[PDB]
């Protein structure tokens, strides 16, 4: 068995010797070889060392060719022998990807074998352009209450997971790749979503936790890791990004659906900005490259909703940016929100208090808003997002109102049951029925009597009551695709009876 | 559970025993009579890849 | 003559001729390319040896590629052939309409016009936004400029003055993508389908559309705008037309210069940016200017970098300005749309002679209140409302007022929103202000104020309250 | 079609080495104390893991069931 598997390994693997224009290492130092020799080679092309590591043909100079070490540069010594690989770079992409943890380069890290992908797709290629693309349509379903509602995001979207350190950036993200089990163990096959998790410049561990995470729930099956981690060279953390959405744009050109997630493009502009200090290239604002902005622009356009003659396929980008102390008027935070269709904010001061996701409700933009979630979610959402306002305009009243008018009582009461209803546990997210009954129960007033430190109690157990006892009511919600005000007023039965069954 | 990953543990520790064993052997089994055989063979690819063109 | 490519970094190209080098922005064509590949020569280093700007990536090229001289700079399609189509930097039909047939063509390169060749007379571009309307009104013809960071608004501001503006009016529009969202291009193109500007059956279209977005290279990038600006020239001059020309944004024109100018061997300006920064900007923008032949109106966004307005390439543009408006992310953050400065924007039209002594006059009545509420508000911030009992607290009571009544419900805003826009009559807005002003309506609630157009709909919320 | 000899001699020492290893019994040939060390690691983790010191993981777990709690009648 293993010998036979050993024995068709030597087979297989042919050395297949032929004469390769090579070129000869001139000076290594701060992750740029200079390279004497390569007369035909072309900008961005591939590269193979003779220790292994690849590289990319950055400066086409006429005496010498600058190449961007794929790897640690003590590995390569001056007069070593550079043969071309023929190939503009690229990566493998493909099916046989799902459940594999890749580094930027598309080997794969975790021990698991080799990948039998059959194509490969280059990592610098144009984002498609104004015909090609529609109008983003299809909801992306993250599980989360407070972002399905409040911050919708759609097939084709690039949606910022922006705060500061340990705000739950991650969790979010991972979130939405958990929730996409229920569409993809179905069987339809158009609200199935593939998943790409890009990891730049984090932990090993803080990654392989990610994947025990992703492989108990079984969300690894759909599930690309792409993991540049900190101990990687800084030009393996900048392609990895690059790695990931080619991988993600396989899925879209072949009228497939996928998230990707850059977790996070604010260590991505780190490494770009110390390969272009070690080019000697001129700092510009925070020492970074004047093509920073260039830097994660050409990388997010990629993400799109294509039409029906390209195969109707999406890419979604959900990129992560990390602030210093809340300041989202630093200068890569504001160029990655000048490419996005709206971010979802974080905050420190709502993560201290115990409200998790920490979602800043005000200060969170969908730029596509509802054109991309369902008609339930969106009539209740609409309702939901007013009070939410007229609750944060009299939330000022509250610190000194000992006595307080009836309106802006029940304003301030509606408004509590609200933002506890928002309230989520990590890695449990939603369905999007269960999203919905839950809000239209805080909404419509059904929540003014139940205090707001049992909601999330009467979340289990009312469900539990409507997935068991009054299942025609989904039913009826499912078919419709709306709310009927004869199943609003079936619905305020069964909050009554259920209530004064609880409690009488 | 238990003996799939036994199953592994005792392939991996076999795969990594074959892989020394083979690289101690095949160093240690060098012999000039086929060394030269071999360096013909390379002489007579390189005049093949001469030839090809 | 023929050249071959001697090396390439980034955008930049450097390639060496044999016979003859080709002028300084010339067009050169790379041989081996499946599509067109164009560089632009931007100086001569010596030895026979030029250095150019390629519109599109390098990959894939190698040294010694063959390049062809053109022997004229980048030349687009000019005309009303361009009505209704989509065109790249370098002129190619990118709406997959087949190609754009005509005999008329114009390299995106041309002087500025002279001196003699300027139009001195100011008329007040009537807009339907209050804030614009009021406090730096819009010139008929003239050069407006839309500072702003990123998601305070400027992309939905020049979408309502496409709205308000662009659908009736007797002329042609050109819109120039530079930089920006391929989505936001593709959104604005089936809104020009949808509310008939752009004519996919017959040649009634009035827009012609230049696009080079932020997935183009630097070269495309920072020569788009250019583009947009040579279709806006033939409209104005050979044909005498009154032309509408929105660029979205132009900054982007001058963020892809400086990531050029690091390739192109140049020591660094101020914060990092190109030496030629007021140069280049002021080629290109004393191009888009009102001749005797032909008007144009341009309305220019301008993203600010870190939301800061003393970066020099705001700083630069300001003085290239009719009107200025500044929008401010402070003001967005307390929910007044659109977030629109009010102490901070000019228009170079706020005279009495040209806009009339009422509406100076409470413009200026607008902006005494709004300057003393600042001033006050540091007291407020730590202290509190107890200061001057009557005079300071109906200083801040009527400043809030017109705060709120700043704000206004946009038409293209509506999807987001829910609230219905609204389009003002400028006689409307100075009406309400001065009512406002007089002190008419300071038992009203400051929330009656609040995203409503006409002062009737004012008393109309409170009435509702 | 002649074959690599570095080919042939690699299958040669899988041959040597797998008529070594069977008539060893399926041990390992030549390990060095690291590796025995590895084995034992490995061997005596998935004992600890799966806790094969009370019973015997290679045959049928012997299951010690008991009788299900009925309430009272009353309160
Ligand atoms: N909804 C939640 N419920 C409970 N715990 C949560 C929730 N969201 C986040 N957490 C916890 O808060 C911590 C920080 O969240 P997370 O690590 O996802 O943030 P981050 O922004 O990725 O931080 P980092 O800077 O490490 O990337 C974690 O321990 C996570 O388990
Ligand atoms: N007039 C308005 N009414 C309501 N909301 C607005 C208005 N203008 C802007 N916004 C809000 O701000 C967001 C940003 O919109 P917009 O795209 O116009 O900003 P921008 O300055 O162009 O930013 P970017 O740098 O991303 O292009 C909108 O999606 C909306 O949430
Ligand atoms: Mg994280
Ligand atoms: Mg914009």
């Amino acid at each position: 068995e293993i010998s036979a598997v050993l024995e068709e390994k030597i087979l297989g693997a042919a050395p297949k010797e032929n004469l390769e224009e090579t070129g000869r290492v001139l000076s290594i130092g701060d992750g740029i070889a200079r390279v004497y020799g390569l007369k035909n080679i072309q900008a961005e092309e591939m590269v193979e060392f003779s220790s292994g590591l690849k590289g990319m043909a950055l400066n086409l100079e006429p005496d010498n060719v600058g190449i961007v070490v794929f790897g640690n540069d003590k590995h390569i010594k001056e007069g070593d022998i550079v043969k071309r690989t023929g190939a503009i770079v690229d990566v493998p992409v493909g099916e046989e990807l799902l459940g594999r943890v890749v580094d930027a380069l598309g080997n794969p890290i975790d021990g698991k074998g080799p990948i039998g992908s059959k194509t490969r797709q280059r990592v610098g290629v144009k984002a498609p352009g104004i015909i090609p693309r529609v109008s983003v349509r299809e909801p992306m379903q993250t599980g989360m209450k407070a972002v399905d509602s409040l911050v919708p995001i759609g097939r084709g979207q690039r949606e910022l997971i922006i705060g500061d350190r340990q705000t739950g950036k991650t969790a979010i993200a991972i979130d939405a790749i958990i929730n996409q089990k229920r569409f993809n163990d179905a069987q339809d096959e158009k609200k199935k979503l593939y998943c790409v998790y890009v990891a730049i410049g984090q932990k090993r561990s803080t990654v392989a936790q990610i994947v025990k995470r992703l492989t108990d729930t079984d969300a690894m099956r759909y599930t690309i890791v792409v993991s540049a981690t900190a101990s990687d060279a800084a030009p393996l953390q900048y392609l990895a990004p690059y790695s990931g959405c080619a991988m993600g744009e396989f899925f879209r050109d072949n009228g497939k659906h996928a998230l990707i997630i850059y977790d996070d493009l604010s260590k991505q502009a780190v490494a770009y900005r110390q390969m272009s200090l070690l080019l000697r290239r001129p700092p510009g604002r925070e020492a970074y490259p004047g093509d920073v902005f260039y830097l994660h622009s050409r990388l997010l356009e990629r993400a799109a909703k294509m039409s029906e003659s390209n195969g109707g396929g999406s890419l979604t980008a959900l990129p992560v940016i990390e602030t210093q102390a809340g300041d989202v008027s630093a200068y890569i935070p504001t160029n990655v929100i000048s490419i996005t269709d709206g971010q979802i904010f974080l905050e420190t001061e709502l993560f201290y208090k115990g409200i998790r996701p920490a979602i800043n409700v005000g200060l969170s933009v969908s730029r596509v808003g509802s054109a991309a979630q369902t008609r339930a979610m969106k009539q209740v959402a609409g309702s939901m997002k007013l009070e939410l306002a007229q609750y944060r305009e009299v939330a000022a009243f509250a610190q000194f109102g000992s006595d307080l008018d009836a309106s802006t009582q029940q304003l301030l009461s509606r408004g509590v049951r609200l933002t506890e209803l928002l309230k989520q546990g990590q890695y449990v997210p939603m369905a999007i029925e269960d999203q919905v009954a839950i809000i239209y129960c805080g909404v419509r007033g059904h929540l003014d009597k139940v205090e707001p430190s049992k909601i999330t109690k009467f979340e289990k157990e009312f469900s539990q009551h409507i997935k068991t006892s009054h299942r025609d009511i989904l039913d009826t919600i499912a078919k419709e695709g709306q709310i009927s005000p004869d199943t609003d007023a079936k619905l305020k039965k069964v909050v009554t009876d259920f209530l004064s069954t609880f409690q009488a | 559970d238990y003996h799939l990953e036994t199953e592994r543990a005792q392939r991996q520790i076999k795969q990594k025993n074959m892989v020394d064993w083979i690289v101690r052997n095949v160093m240690k089994s060098i012999t000039p009579e086929q060394e030269r055989l071999m360096l013909s063979k390379c002489i007579s690819d390189l005049k093949a890849m001469s030839i090809k063109a | 003559s023929n050249g071959q490519i001697t090396a390439v970094i980034g955008a930049v190209v450097d390639v060496q001729f044999e016979d003859q080098l080709p002028p300084i922005l010339n067009a050169l064509e790379v041989q081996g390319r499946s599509p067109r590949l164009i560089l632009e020569v931007a100086q001569h280093l010596g030895e026979n040896t030029v250095r150019t700007i390629a519109m599109d990536g390098t990959e894939g090229l190698v040294r010694g590629q063959n390049v062809l001289d053109t022997g004229a700079p980048i030349k687009i399609p000019v005309g009303p052939e361009t009505l209704g189509r989509i065109m790249n930097v370098i002129g190619e039909p990118i709406d997959e309409r087949g190609p754009i047939v005509t005999d008329k063509f114009a390299a995106i390169h041309a002087d500025a016009p002279e001196f003699v060749e300027m139009s001195v007379q100011q008329e007040i571009l009537v807009t339907g936004i209050k804030v614009v309307d009021l406090l730096a009104p819009y010139a008929k013809g003239g050069k407006i400029g839309l500072f702003g960071g990123a998601g305070v608004g400027k992309t939905v501001l020049i979408m309502e003055l496409i709205n308000n503006v662009a659908k009736a009016h007797g002329g042609y529009s050109v819109f120039a993508g530079v930089g920006e969202r391929t989505r936001e291009g593709n959104d604005l193109y089936h809104e020009m389908i949808e509310s008939g500007v752009i004519s996919l059956k017959d040649k009634t279209s009035k827009v012609a559309l230049v696009y080079g977005q932020m997935n183009e290279p630097p070269g495309a990038r920072a020569r788009v705008a250019l583009t947009g600006l040579t279709v806006a020239e033939y409209f104005r001059d050979q044909e005498g037309q009154d032309v509408l020309l929105f660029i979205d944004n132009i900054f982007r024109f001058t963020q892809a210069g400086s990531e050029v100018s690091a390739l192109l061997g140049r020591i660094p300006s101020a914060v990092g940016y190109q030496p030629t920064l007021a140069t280049d900007m002021g080629t290109m923008q004393e191009r888009i200017t009102t001749t005797k032949k032909g008007s144009i109106t341009s309305v220019q966004a301008i993203y600010v970098p870190a939301d800061d307005l003393t970066d020099p390439a705001p700083a630069t543009t300001f003085a290239h300005l009719d009107a200025t408006t500044v929008l401010s992310r402070a003001i967005a953050e307390l929910g007044i749309y659109p977030a629109v400065d009010p102490l901070d924007s000019t228009s170079r039209i706020l005279d009495p002679n040209i806009i009339g002594e009422e509406h100076y006059n409470i413009a200026r009545g607008v902006q005494k209140i709004l300057q003393d509420y600042k001033s006050l508000q540091d007291i407020i911030a730590i202290l509190g409302m107890d200061e001057l009992s009557e005079e300071d607290k109906l200083i801040v009571s009527r400043a809030r007022k017109i705060q709120r009544f700043l704000s206004q419900p946009f038409q293209v805003a509506e999807v987001f929103t829910g609230h219905a826009g609204k389009l003002v009559p400028i006689k409307d807005t100075i009406k309400g202000f001065k009512m406002i002003l007089n002190g008419e309506l300071d038992h009203l609630p400051e929330v009656a104020f609040y995203m409503v157009g006409p002062i009737e709909e004012v008393v109309a919320k409170a009435e509702k309250i | 079609k002649a074959v690599d000899p570095i080919q042939k001699l690699f299958l040669d020492k899988i041959k040597e080495y797998d008529q070594k290893s069977k008539a060893a019994g399926g041990k390992l040939l030549e390990a060095s104390t690291e590796i025995q060390r590895e084995l034992d690691a490995e061997l005596d983790k998935l004992k600890k893991m799966y806790g094969g010191d009370t019973a015997d993981l290679s045959k049928f777990p012997s299951f010690h069931f008991e009788d299900p709690v009925v309430d009272p009648i009353n309160m």
